[PDB]
């Protein structure tokens, strides 16, 4: 009945469990991952058209009232943000059954498989700081596990980074939940949210969303807290490389949407002037990294810097359809993102490098792979008939609204050196005569990353389906006292 | 509606083009492309009865309707003209395709994918009457051309060429999409026929928009400084050179500008921005055009003259909005002038590339200097690019004749209403002589001379019929449009310049009037006269001054320039990566803690931190002093410790004591959970000490260096100011009062602490299990699985 909300959370976490017992048997490893990921979907379809329907869903998990326990509350966008999680890790699953060896799927690959989607399906909804922060550690924890597992030297090495930096952030929201429980006195959003509104004209408030910018940016790369991302995302093999470019950076993204769509709302220019001025830098440092590499995975994680920074920057305007147009992006980025990431591991499986320079004439070989990644390539840019056209054309048209001409030229020509970057992958890599490889069958790994093209293409196609959801994410962002009626009854 | 299905009819004929072509080996693919552009052509042949007498065909097909985005279309004369020129030469150039390209050793299906999107695409934008459809099939527009100019991908210059159109175009289409957005903001709506019934100017997003729009159009037709990705598109095959870069793309700009001319040409910026730039591209095309020693790269320099030409002629009949004097009216002549070349050019620049494709499989050459005299050799083909030549010079019997002389005519006529206009009309009229040298010359170095017995290839050089089919037609249009001038002008052209200058004709009897007149005796003719005669004399001495003007072309161009701003922007973004991306974790670490410390330091500053009140302080014991002083002799004995494991002992030392003040601060289970968790965590590190490599480790200090001392001193200072603001402001209590009044009547416990954990708040205790089983899973994972 009501208890439909955990079932994001509470499917996965179960497989995971069960999954321990049986390390040696992949077969049944594979069977009981694969239905149980196909049965998450359809409950977070259930859910979000159960959030669709009637209002939006808040559940307390004892039967304790709401400041008192914790709440869990999902709302469209979060109903929406679960149901996208869970089409990616379908698809990753699916490459995961054809491409990770046998040695690292005995020693318990699917349990962090399934952690991981459980921390963040598990951030996505939670009506808590604190219990968004233990979300983090699920998620952060199993994503140390997957970057590190098989042992090499690269893998170690960076995953030594990673876990330097996320130990620091972690420590940093620690202290920020201290700040801000000494100065309002609870732990919900709802609650705090309507607190921090009965004592708004106060500087340390500033001081404490600054903190949480700083945290949630160490989270999801901003200028200047990107500097891990690029060795750390160098590391980790294909599908675990896929779920981290999904999934990972978008969910700091989501905690700053949060955070300031629904706690800190007084004193808002200085704040949202922060806002545009980091996002532009992210958006310089994404495109100039993208322009600078001949290098596949480079490549596309400096367009995880640039998606995040054009999202960032439709965040710091308070307009509704900045706040439309963003969440179009994100959703569409998400699934892009490792959409793109399956193709690089395609490519290189066929090329067995991963330089631009070495390799040429895929078309002639592989004609259905070119083509598809001529259309994700172009899809990821923001031409009209594809996905990511309809998302920044209302960042452009809010930031033209908010006299902001400087800033949707950025976005403009960013647009421009992302689509510069991917086509020069497609034009060195496919086009031209055939030196650098060897003819290899493909085989069975094609098919999810042609189910995640023909979703996004649909995606594109069909925007006057998937935008009432859309509407009422926007109709309660902009409106916290929605949020605050529902959780504080 | 029945325009429907002729707008994405072909789109869904590119769909089902590989399914003919690989299940029906025997004919032809293009053949069975040949009907539809016919159909469409026919289909357009039915709109002229409705268009004459003064009547639009509108269209609707939602698609977006929540965001109020449809993909509108709008018929009226100048659309018609557009749609027409589309069709007619797309049949003409699928038939020369069909007789050009070969079977068995070409790629088919793929080119006749490519042509028919962008036929589609094109029909898409110029019947669009919503801005962001035109978007949209403005980018399928650029996107099947960069298709299409790199048809043979396993050759270099093909990717060059298709690589530097490719970022032109999309260049000038994002910032055209940027107008478009602006402008639908300064208006209420979208489309484009309510846009001209609203004020405009007084918005300020009123010249963003212009600029943009203007610079997205001059982008696409190449204007200057644009017009550079146009000759590196002739390594295309010669079909798509001749439609593409003759009919289709290279007039979307143009079609843009003289959509919205009803808007813009209020504001002298639109006006006088279009005609100089018109002007200072036409002359500089012109001069460029007789350096060149192939054929293809004549023709498109050709073209950018020719465009540069109409788009200045453009600029003057949006001059013609702001007044005229006395009923004079002169300005709209200027419209019809530029109309007219418009379709005027077309036909024999289409004409004229398919003359070339010919000769160079004829030849197998297309440089100037080894083909030679190939009049008694090839009669048909000389005389297509003889009449085609005539009238792209501007010549009394062919059509440039009527070009040339309202050319004149409206250039002359508009330097009446300021003085420096009176540079404008003579600048162009050197522009003409520059013409008249190239395309003189092109027919007196492809068909003049002698014969080579000993280069070339056949001894018969008879062409097939079929592939002179297409340019006998074009170059008989070209005749009859010369010699009959007046039907085609009542037909479609009037229509087209009451679309053009939209809300403008009260009376309509002058326009009228202004067709139906053809002679009398200009002073505009002499000066065709001087052309004639000034290029005559300028062509027999041009092997003399042929070194000066070969080093003056070296002296100024413009791929130079875009070449190394390419190279400037791929090498300077390399080095800011290798510079601000060193590998070091250390600075990486210096940078995130610089930026952390300034931003709160500066968000801090930026305030004035009212209200520090000591009331909430508690008083200070003597045994947490005692503590505090032992904690800090521990903490400085690990920063300054020679040794590791003495840092290793004083950070147990600083575990035992925190679990110390958890006693003192009355926290029973912290104070055993802490014991316990310090024991294990200080036999790990000891475990992580004694296998540390006998080589390389040395033993040695902490490196002093003064910018992390700052740094780290900054971090702490800065986190215990925040702290104490944070803790001696403004306050709501707390929410424990429910804790401690409802542990025991409403749960069954005595203990608060393990009611939280396990009741209260008991749904993250169960992921803290998770966190703790995933870790010991993953140490078990890291040790055991050792594949390398
Ligand atoms: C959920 C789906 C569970 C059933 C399908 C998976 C198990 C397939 C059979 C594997 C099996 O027999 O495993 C035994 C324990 O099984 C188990 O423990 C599997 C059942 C797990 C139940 C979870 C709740 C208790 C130990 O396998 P073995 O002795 O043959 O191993 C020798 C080399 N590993
Ligand atoms: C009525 C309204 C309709 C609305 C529709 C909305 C949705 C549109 C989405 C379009 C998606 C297109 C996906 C790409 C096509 C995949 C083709 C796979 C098979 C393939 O490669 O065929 C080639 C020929 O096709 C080709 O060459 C054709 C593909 C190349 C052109 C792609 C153009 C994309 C334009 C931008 C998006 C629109 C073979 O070629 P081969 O010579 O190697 O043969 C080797 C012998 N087996
Ligand atoms: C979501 C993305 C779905 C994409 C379409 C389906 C992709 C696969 C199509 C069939 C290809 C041949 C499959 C052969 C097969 O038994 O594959 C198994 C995987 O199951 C599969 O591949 C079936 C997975 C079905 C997932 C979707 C279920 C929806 C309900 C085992 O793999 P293997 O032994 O063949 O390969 C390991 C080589 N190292
Ligand atoms: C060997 C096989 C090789 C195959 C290779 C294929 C490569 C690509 C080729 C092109 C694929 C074209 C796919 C066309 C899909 C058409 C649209 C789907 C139908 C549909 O219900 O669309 C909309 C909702 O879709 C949605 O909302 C679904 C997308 C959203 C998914 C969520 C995650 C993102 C509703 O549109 P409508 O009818 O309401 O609107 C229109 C006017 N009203
Ligand atoms: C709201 C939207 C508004 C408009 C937006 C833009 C829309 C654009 C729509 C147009 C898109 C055009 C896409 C064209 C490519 C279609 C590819 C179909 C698949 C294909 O080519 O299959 C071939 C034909 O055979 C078969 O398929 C089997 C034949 C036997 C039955 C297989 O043959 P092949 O391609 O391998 O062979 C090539 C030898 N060189
Ligand atoms: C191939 C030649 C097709 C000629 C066009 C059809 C016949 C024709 O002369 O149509 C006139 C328009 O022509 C046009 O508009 C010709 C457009 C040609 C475009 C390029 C091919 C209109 O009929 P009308 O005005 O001549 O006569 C009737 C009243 N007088
Ligand atoms: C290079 C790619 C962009 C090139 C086109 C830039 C268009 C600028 C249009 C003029 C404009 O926006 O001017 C004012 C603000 O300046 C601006 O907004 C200047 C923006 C410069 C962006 C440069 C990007 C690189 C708005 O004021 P106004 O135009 O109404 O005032 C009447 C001034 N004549
Ligand atoms: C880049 C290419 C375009 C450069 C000009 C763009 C800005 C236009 C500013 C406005 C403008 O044209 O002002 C006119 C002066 O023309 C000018 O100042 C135009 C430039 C003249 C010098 C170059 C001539 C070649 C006003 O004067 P008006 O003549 O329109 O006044 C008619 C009163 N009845
Ligand atoms: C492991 C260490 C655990 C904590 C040990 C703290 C010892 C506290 C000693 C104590 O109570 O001192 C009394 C208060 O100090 C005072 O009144 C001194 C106040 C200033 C404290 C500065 C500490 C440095 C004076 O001592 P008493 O009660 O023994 O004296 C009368 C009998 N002769
Ligand atoms: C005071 C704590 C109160 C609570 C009681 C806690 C008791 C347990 C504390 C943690 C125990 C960890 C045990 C680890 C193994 C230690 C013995 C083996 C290692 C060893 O001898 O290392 C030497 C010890 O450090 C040295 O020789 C220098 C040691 C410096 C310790 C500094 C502690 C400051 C505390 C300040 C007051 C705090 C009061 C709190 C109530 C380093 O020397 P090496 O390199 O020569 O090795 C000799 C090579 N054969
Ligand atoms: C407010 C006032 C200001 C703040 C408080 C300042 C407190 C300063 C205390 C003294 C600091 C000592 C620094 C030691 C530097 C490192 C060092 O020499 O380490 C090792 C010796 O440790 C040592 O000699 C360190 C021993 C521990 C320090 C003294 C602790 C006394 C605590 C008294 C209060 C107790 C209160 C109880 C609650 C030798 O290093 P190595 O590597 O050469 O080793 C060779 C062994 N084979
Ligand atoms: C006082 C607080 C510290 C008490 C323990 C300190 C002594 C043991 C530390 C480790 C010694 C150095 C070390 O790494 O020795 C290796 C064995 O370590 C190991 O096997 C590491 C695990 C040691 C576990 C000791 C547990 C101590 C009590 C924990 C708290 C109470 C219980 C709570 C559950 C032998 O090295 P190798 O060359 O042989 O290579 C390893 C394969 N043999």
């Amino acid at each position: 009945m009501s208890n439909l909300l955990l079932l994001p959370i509470v499917i996965p976490l179960v497989t995971a469990i069960v999954l321990i017992f049986f390390p040696k048997h992949v077969f049944w490893q594979r069977v009981v991952s694969l239905a149980a990921t196909v049965g998450l979907v359809v409950a977070s379809g259930a859910l979000l058209h159960r959030v669709h329907t009637d209002g939006i869903q808040t559940l307390n998990v004892g039967n304790w009232p709401a400041p008192f326990g914790i709440t869990l509350v999902s709302d469209s966008l979060s109903a929406l943000l679960v149901l996208t999680t869970s089409i990616i890790a379908l698809a990753c699953l699916v490459y995961s059954f054809y491409a990770i060896g046998h040695k690292r799927e005995t020693f318990y690959y699917y349990s962090f498989f399934q952690f991981l989607i459980v921390g963040v399906n598990g951030a996505f909804t939670t009506g808590d700081l604190f219990n968004l922060f233990v979300f983090f550690e699920v998620m952060l924890m199993s994503s140390y596990v997957l970057l590190v597992l098989g042992g090499t030297k690269i893998q170690l090495r960076e995953t030594i980074k990673y876990t330097l930096v996320n130990v620091i952030s972690s420590a940093l929201f620690v202290v920020a939940v201290a700040y801000l429980y000494a100065v309002t006195g609870t732990l919900n959003m709802a609650h705090l949210a309507d607190r921090i509104n009965a004592l708004g004209s106060s500087p340390i408030l500033t001081v404490i969303a600054v903190l949480f910018i700083i945290v949630f940016g160490l989270k999801g790369a901003i200028f200047p807290l990107y500097f891990w991302l690029p060795g750390a995302y160098y590391a980790p093999p294909t599908p675990v490389l896929a779920l981290f470019g999904g999934l990972l950076t978008k969910v700091g993204v989501y905690s700053i949407l949060r955070t300031f769509t629904l706690l800190f709302t007084h004193d808002a220019a200085y704040t949202h002037t922060l806002l545009a001025w980091l996002a532009l830098g992210t958006i310089i440092i994404g495109v100039i990294g993208a322009v600078a590499y001949n290098d596949m995975r480079y490549i596309v994680i400096y367009n995880i810097i640039a998606a995040v920074g054009v999202m960032i920057f439709g965040i710091s305007i308070m307009t509704p359809e900045s706040v439309e147009g963003t969440i179009f992006y994100l959703l569409q980025d998400m699934v892009m993102k490792a959409m793109l990431f399956l193709f690089v591991g395609i490519i290189f499986s066929i090329t067995r490098s991963n330089d631009i320079r070495s390799f040429s004439g895929l078309i002639t070989s592989y004609p259905l792979l070119g083509w598809a990644f001529f259309i994700a390539a172009l899809s990821l840019a923001g031409i009209p008939p594809l996905s990511g056209f309809i998302g920044k054309l209302l960042i452009v048209k809010a930031s033209f609204d908010a006299q902001l001409i400087f800033e949707a030229i950025v976005i403009l020509l960013s647009s421009l050196l992302v689509l510069y970057s991917v086509m020069k992958i497609f034009m060195n890599g496919f086009w031209g005569e055939k030196k650098g490889f060897e003819q290899k069958q493909v085989d069975g790994r094609l098919f999810p990353v042609l189910f995640l093209l023909v979703l996004s293409v649909a995606y594109g196609i069909g925007i006057e389906f998937v935008r009432p959801f859309v509407l009422d994410a926007v109709n309660v962002l902009v409106d916290p006292s929605m949020y605050i009626e529902a959780v504080l009854k | 509606p029945t325009l429907h299905i002729a707008m994405f009819a072909p789109f869904l004929l590119a769909l089902l083009v590989p399914f003919f072509y690989k299940c029906i080996r025997s004919l032809h693919v293009g053949w069975f492309v040949f009907p539809l552009p016919i159909a469409l052509f026919v289909y357009f042949l039915s709109y002229i009865d409705d268009v004459r007498n003064d009547e639009v065909i509108r269209a609707t097909m939602p698609w977006i309707p929540s965001l109020r985005i449809s993909f509108d279309a709008y018929v009226d004369g100048l659309s018609l003209l557009f749609a027409l020129l589309i069709t007619g030469i797309g049949s003409l150039v699928v038939l020369y395709s069909i007789y050009y390209l070969q079977k068995g050793k070409e790629p088919l299906g793929n080119f006749y994918v490519y042509l028919l999107l962008f036929m589609g695409a094109m029909l898409g934008v110029v019947l669009s009457d919503h801005l962001i459809a035109l978007y949209m099939f403005w980018e399928l527009t650029s996107i099947s051309s960069f298709l299409l100019i790199a048809y043979w991908f396993k050759r270099d210059r093909s990717r060059y060429g298709a690589q530097k159109s490719m970022l032109i175009t999309m260049f000038g289409g994002l910032l055209m999409l940027g107008g478009f957005v602006a402008l639908a903001i300064a208006g209420g709506t979208y489309n484009i026929r309510e846009l001209v019934h609203t004020p405009l100017t007084e918005h300020p997003l009123f010249i963003p928009a212009l600029v943009l729009i203007l610079f997205g159009a001059f982008t696409k037709s190449a204007q200057f400084p644009f017009y550079i990705w146009l000759p590196d598109a002739m390594e295309a095959p010669t079909p798509v050179s001749a439609y593409l870069h003759s009919a289709t793309m290279v007039k979307a700009g143009i079609y843009v500008i003289a959509r919205l001319t009803p808007i813009f040409a209020v504001s002298s910026v639109w006006v006088w921005t279009v005609a100089l730039v018109g002007l200072v591209t036409l002359c500089w095309a012109s001069f460029l055009a007789s350096k060149q020693t192939d054929l293809k790269a004549i023709l498109a320099y050709s073209t950018v003259s020719q465009l540069g030409l109409i788009t200045s002629l453009l600029g003057i009949g949006g001059l013609s909005f702001h007044y005229d004097g006395m009923g004079e009216n002169v300005f709209m002549v200027a419209v019809l002038a530029a109309i007219f070349h418009l379709f005027n050019h077309a036909t024999f620049k289409g004409s004229l590339f398919m003359v070339v494709g010919i000769v160079d499989h004829e030849t197998g050459t297309r440089d100037i200097r080894r083909l030679g005299g190939l009049m008694t050799i090839m009669p048909i083909t000389f005389t297509i690019a003889l009449i085609g030549s005539l009238s792209m010079a501007g010549l009394p019997p062919f059509n440039g004749f009527l070009s040339k002389e309202m050319f004149f005519t409206a250039m002359l006529r508009a330097k009446d209403v300021a003085g420096w206009a009176v540079i404008l009309p003579v600048v162009a009229w050197v522009a003409s002589i520059f013409t008249f040298l190239y395309s003189a010359l092109l027919v007196s170095r492809t068909f003049f001379g002698t014969y080579k017995p000993h280069v070339l290839k056949k001894e018969a050089h008879e062409a097939p019929f079929g592939m002179l089919i297409a340019p006998i037609v074009l170059a008989s249009l070209v005749v009859f449009i010369g010699f009959v001038p007046n039907v085609l002008s009542d037909s479609v052209l009037a229509p087209a310049v009451y679309a053009v200058l939209y809300g403008l004709f009260a009376p309509n009897e002058a326009l009228d009037v202004h067709i139906s007149h053809w002679h009398g005796f200009t002073p505009e003719l002499f000066m065709t006269i001087g052309v004639l005669l000034f290029g005559l004399v300028l062509y027999r001495t041009f092997p003399k001054w042929k070194k000066i003007y070969y080093r003056l072309s070296e002296r100024m161009s413009l791929n130079f320039f875009y070449d190394q701003s390419f190279v400037w922007m791929e090498r300077g973004a390399r080095s800011f990566i290798s510079r601000v991306m060193n590998g070091s974790m250390r600075t990486y670490l210096m940078y995130i803690f610089t930026s952390l410390v300034a931003l709160l330091l500066f968000t801090i500053g930026w305030h004035e931190q009212w209200h520090i009140d000591l009331s909430r302080l508690a008083h200070v014991r003597v045994y947490e002093v005692v503590l505090a002083i032992g904690i800090l002799a521990a903490t400085v004995t690990t920063v300054i410790a020679k040794s590791r494991l003495t840092a290793i002992v004083s950070l147990g030392a600083v575990g035992y004591a925190v679990a110390l003040f958890f006693v003192l601060f009355r926290a029973p289970d912290l104070a055993l959970t802490q014991l316990v968790i310090e024991t294990i965590s200080v036999a790990l590190f000891l475990l992580c000490f004694y296998h540390l490599p006998k080589f390389t480790q040395k033993q040695e200090s902490v490196r002093f260096h003064l910018g992390n001392a700052l740094v780290s001193l900054a971090v702490g200072m800065t986190m215990s100011i925040i702290a104490f603001l944070a803790y001696a402001g403004k306050h709501f209590d707390s929410i424990s009062q429910y804790y401690v009044d409802n542990t025991y009547e409403k749960a069954a416990g005595k203990n608060m602490v393990n009611v939280i954990l396990v009741d209260f708040r008991g749904f993250d205790t169960l992921f803290e299990i998770c966190v703790l089983a995933i870790a010991a899973l993953g140490i078990y994972a890291m040790v055991k699985l050792r594949l390398a």
